[PDB]
């Protein structure tokens, strides 16, 4: 149940309850890991990467890594070594800004310019198969790690456009995402149980779709479920709002790839 | 006759006394557009105990809302649930204008034209009559 600890592989401890950031207080006593909303066998699947079929494509990334690819003849390991120290921490502190870019960027897009200007290699489609199990295998080597996103200094602009956007009513169905994971998170909607809609444990592999599920993904499908009109993948405003979302989650641990229904 | 979207009269209360259409209500056929998300989506928040599978908690149990409400305020909960509600949750039934992003149904696809009402004057009456047997 909700207050059950999650330990993955007997090793990682994984912080699933927090105090609230600062910025949130108002709203909640205490941030919480969507990984708490869920029954006991789904959080089963999480206890152990044997058991967590969004590993399965983890591994394979682990191979890709190492892999060549593209005309400049060159892997991603020949630049950032082994991915356990290379991308180390890294999934904890994105979306932020990037200098030679002067603008918050997330991780598939910094994946995406190495492929076309260091690599030589075609783009991966930013919520595509390829892409999601990438950015999960960078999670995964940061899990236990606690997330920790600047909201201020240059970040501080597309921040605040997040947070707009957050409460921001949507669709016909006329809903913000507050509306459900702010105001009634732990009610249900159907036989889901609302979470608090934390992006701390993506990319997610779910139950309803059995495979990898990206952060633009899932808040394309949360627009679209208001009868509404999602913003575009990799969009300055899903830019943002993962921004932002990752923000309400600022000190649970890293959880990617996590098991969610 | 049916009285469209923008000729609806509401009172102070967000109360509406007269019907959408003068078609009769069908308490029957109700009950089943309040388990279609593509109509009333109503299960997914709102318990109905004589309905008889997993409906939600955003909403309260909607047993004997009868007994409670006047057919005019569950109407007009119906219409426009902001009226009788301030920023409630619940969806707008009956507003044809006044959204940000509508897209069409569940497609990802923006409303191009006229925006039809989340439900028919019929579908509200449908579901009206069926509302006020939960006595
Ligand atoms: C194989 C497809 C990959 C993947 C998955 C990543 N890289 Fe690179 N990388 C290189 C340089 C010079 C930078 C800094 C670029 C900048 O400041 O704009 C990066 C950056 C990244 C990141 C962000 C890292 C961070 O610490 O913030 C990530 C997640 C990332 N890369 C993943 C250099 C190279 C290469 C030089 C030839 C090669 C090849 C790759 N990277 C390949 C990959
Ligand atoms: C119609 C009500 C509704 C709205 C509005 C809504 N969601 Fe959700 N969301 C759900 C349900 C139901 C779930 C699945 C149960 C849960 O919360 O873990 C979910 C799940 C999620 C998750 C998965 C959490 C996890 O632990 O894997 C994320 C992230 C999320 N939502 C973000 C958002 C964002 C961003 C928005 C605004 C675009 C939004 N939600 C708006 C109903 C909603
Ligand atoms: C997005 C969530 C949501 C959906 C979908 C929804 N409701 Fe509601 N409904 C609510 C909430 C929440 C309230 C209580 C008012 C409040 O506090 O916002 C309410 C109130 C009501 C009431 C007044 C009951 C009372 O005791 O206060 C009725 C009747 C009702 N709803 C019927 C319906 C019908 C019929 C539908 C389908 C057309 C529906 N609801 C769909 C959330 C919802």
């Amino acid at each position: 149940g909700p207050d059950d600890p999650l330990v993955i592989n007997g090793e990682i401890e994984i912080v699933t309850r927090a105090p609230t950031p600062a910025h949130l207080a108002d709203r909640f006593d205490e941030i919480r890991s969507g990984w708490t909303f869920r029954t006991d066998d789904t959080q089963a699947l999480e206890m152990d990467d044997f058991e967590n079929s969004g590993m399965v494509f983890v591994e394979e990334a682990r191979a890709v890594w190492d892999r060549p690819e593209g005309t400049e003849g060159k892997a991603c390991a020949d630049c950032h070594g082994a991915v356990d120290d290379g991308m180390y921490g890294l999934r904890a502190v994105y979306p932020k800004y990037v200098e030679s870019a002067g603008k918050v960027r997330t991780v598939e897009q910094m994946i995406n310019a190495c492929r076309t200007s260091r690599m030589g290699a075609p783009e991966w489609d930013y919520i595509g198969p390829d892409m999601t199990a990438m950015v999960a295998l960078i999670a995964s080597v940061s899990r236990g790690m606690p997330v920790s996103v600047a909201i201020d200094g240059p970040a501080q602009s597309t921040w605040e456009k997040g947070r707009e956007i957050y409460y921001t009513r949507y669709g016909q169905l006329d809903l913000s995402c507050a509306s459900c994971h702010e105001q009634y998170f732990d009610h249900y909607i159907r036989a889901d149980h609302l979470s608090q809609g934390q992006i701390n444990g993506f990319p997610s592999y779910r139950l309803k779709n059995a495979r990898l599920n990206a952060v633009h993904d899932r808040f394309r499908g949360c627009i679209r479920d208001t009868r509404g009109v999602p913003f575009a993948v990799g969009s300055p405003e899903f830019v943002a709002l993962e921004l932002y979302v990752a923000s309400r989650g600022n000190g649970l641990s890293v959880e990617g790839p996590s098991v969610r229904n | 006759a049916e009285v469209a979207p923008g000729d609806v009269a509401i009172d102070g209360q967000g109360h509406v006394a007269r019907p959408l259409t003068d078609a009769p209500g069908d308490p029957v056929e109700g009950r089943r557009l309040m388990t279609d998300r593509s109509v009333g989506n109503c299960i997914a928040c709102h318990e109905v105990t004589e309905m008889a599978q997993f409906p939600g908690t955003v909403g309260p149990s909607l047993d004997g809302v009868a007994a409670r409400y006047p057919e005019a305020m569950i109407r007009g909960i119906l219409v426009n649930s902001k009226n009788v509600f301030p920023e409630t949750v619940m969806p707008a039934y009956y507003r044809v204008e006044g959204f940000n992003r509508p897209g069409i149904a569940f497609t990802s696809k923006p409303i191009e034209g006229e925006i039809r009402p989340l439900m028919t004057a019929g579908q509200i009456e449908d579901v009206v009559a069926y509302l006020m047997t939960l006595t």
